């Protein structure tokens, strides 16, 4: 038998629904998520490090000139200063007074800890969502396996087959363009590997973590080695990379709405909560006994003892009922004003059992049924003492949750009264009219 | 730190993050006196009773001045008719049961 | 690279292309790759068949 429905896009709250397959008994049904995670599809453009500018040794030409070709190096600097008569260890290193040449080269490259840490720049697109379901039914326990959140795929647990029906919301807490620095997610833009300012964070782009090519502009320029020593001194702006560590904001999973707690090794957004969830299961045919070997209650009066508004379950019910044999037969409320804790009871001949609710509603008008027979319960709630509780609520607060009695009469005395008080108003223009009519004639 | 019935959640230093919601309790009481009422709702709903206050006394003083304005029109047809010509006598139902103005003369 | 950002070194000159005026492309959303020839179908999506 194939039972469709829709459940909301919340992981704690179990979703409850009695199946009815005619000529057979009602089969309780529950399933509740576990996980939610979005994951998009991403592809990496670059990666982005601190940078490590090494210097070859300069030539030390005595007298003469030496000057240097066009290298293929990122960022690489020539410039050639003359008579510079330079002193070592050991006297004077040249002889040639005032006619020398050094060389001075400098190069950009990688560090050895860019390895370890660095800032990947990517673009995601919509990819797949999954989840991870718990079933029960009937008396089978729990069994659970993630499946995929797609119509079309169906994943089967146990003996059953669940669709999991597409999600309404195509919302997703990533833009077009993320950076994924160590552990955490940013939402950032790119230079485009092709600039970088020197100072902000593309002042080092790189492919690949293994890659050859290296685009590096750093604002590298060399100086003039002073009073005779053998040295290559370059000034150039600190890096972009050191600095976009200090002065970043809040990461994506501080930030994202709904309570997306974002994982990395797929780069999911885990738990999310928008929207509603359809849903499509096939049970076994063998789950389903007959109606004939079930007990039939009769004569059900229901009385809630203690209701509150409060989160957890804090309605207290009690129903006297008459049944013509002992057995179990599930309880279900397939209204939203409440939701049942109990599963299903164990009868006898004319007893009573209890059960426990949550609702929102000051007055609730709730029905259920147990033993494919409904009996309707109406009480009164009080508001709780807590102010604070760290556990989300299990019922759904609707638009008329907060009128109680005493407010709808004060609704009905202002519209009733006020209204009438034109149609006394709108009928006395109809009758000094149909008498000034019969003065006429 | 506000917190709503839909959550807040708070990371304090390298403490694992703590999430808390908040329930209905309130204030006032519902089932009461009139000025009970509102003070319950007022604190449950900051946004919204402050707004159908104000509109039920926009169509009540509406509701008003649309009545007066037929009320007053059908009794100055009850005079007009037998003001002007004093000798008519007056029946004793529109003396004061349908119009207000009694008998003279 | 066909964007107005990265430039390109074409012996001493530096050439930026600018976007294209138009975003068509001739794939669909799902395609088939059979041998050399690629196809514009859809999917049973691993579920059906």
């Amino acid at each position: 038998y194939e039972h469709t429905a829709v459940m909301p896009n919340k992981v704690g709250i179990p979703y409850k629904a009695l199946v009815e397959r005619p000529g057979y008994a009602p089969v309780h049904l529950q399933i509740q998520l576990v996980n939610t995670r979005i994951i998009p599809s991403t592809n990496l453009e670059y990666i982005t490090c601190k940078y490590k500018t090494k210097v070859p040794s300069p030539v030390v030409k005595c007298c003469g000139a030496t000057q240097c070709t066009s290298k293929p190096h990122p960022d690489y600097q020539c410039q050639v200063f003359s008579g510079v008569y330079p002193f070592m260890w050991g006297g004077a290193y040249c002889f040639c007074d005032t006619e020398n040449t050094q060389m001075s080269e400098a190069y950009v490259e990688r560090s050895e800890e860019c390895s370890i840490d660095h800032a990947k720049a990517y673009k995601v697109h919509t990819g797949t969502v999954q989840a991870m379901v718990n079933i029960t039914y009937g008396s089978v326990s729990w069994r659970s396996a993630d499946v995929y959140v797609n119509g079309e795929t169906p994943a089967k647990i146990g003996d059953a087959k669940l669709i999991i029906g597409p999600l309404s919301s195509a919302w997703s807490p990533f833009d077009n363009k993320v950076v994924v620095y160590g552990h955490e997610v940013y939402n950032y833009d790119f230079p485009e590997y092709g600039t970088g300012k020197a100072g902000s964070f593309g002042d080092l782009q790189s492919r690949t973590s293994t890659s050859n090519d290296l685009y590096a502009n750093t604002n590298l320029k060399l100086q003039r080695p002073q009073a005779g020593i053998v040295h290559t001194p370059f000034t150039q702006v600190p890096s972009g990379f050191e600095r976009w560590k200090k002065d970043k904001g809040a990461p994506l999973n501080d930030v994202a709405p709904f309570g997306c707690s974002i994982a990395l090794e797929p780069l999911r957004a885990e738990n999310c909560a928008v929207g509603s969830i359809p849903i499509s299961i096939d049970i076994p045919d063998a789950a389903f006994t007959r109606i004939s070997e079930t007990p039939t209650v009769s004569d059900l009066e229901c009385k809630i003892t203690e209701c509150t508004y409060a989160f957890d379950f804090g309605g207290i019910a009690t129903v006297a009922y008459k049944s013509s044999k002992a057995g179990n037969c599930p309880i279900h409320s397939p209204s939203g004003v409440a939701v049942i804790k109990e599963n299903d009871v164990t009868l006898a001949e004319s007893g009573s059992f209890t059960f426990h609710f949550s609702t929102a509603n000051i007055h609730p008008a709730f029905k259920l049924q147990v033993c494919t027979s409904a009996v309707t319960c109406k009480g009164d709630c009080k508001p709780p003492k807590d102010h604070i509780v760290d556990y989300p609520a299990q019922h759904t607060e609707s638009f008329t949750s907060a009128i109680s009695a005493t407010a709808w009469s004060w609704i009905k005395v202002l519209v009733g009264g006020t209204s009438a008080f034109i149609v006394l108003g709108l009928i006395a223009t109809a009758v000094v009219a149909l008498v000034l009519f019969f003065h006429r004639h | 730190f506000t917190v709503t019935g839909e959550g807040l959640e708070y990371t304090w230093g390298n403490h694992p993050p703590k999430r808390v919601w908040a329930q209905e309790s309130g204030e006032g009481n519902p089932h009461g006196w009139p000025h009970e009422v509102v003070v319950y709702y007022y604190n449950r709903y900051p946004l919204t009773t402050i707004i159908g206050l104000c509109t039920c006394v926009a169509i009540i003083m509406v509701s008003c001045v649309t009545s007066v304005w037929l009320l007053c029109r059908t009794r100055n047809l009850c005079i007009t008719p037998y003001k002007l010509a004093p000798n008519a006598q007056v029946p004793i139902l529109l003396a004061l049961l349908c119009c207000i103005k009694p008998t003279r003369a």
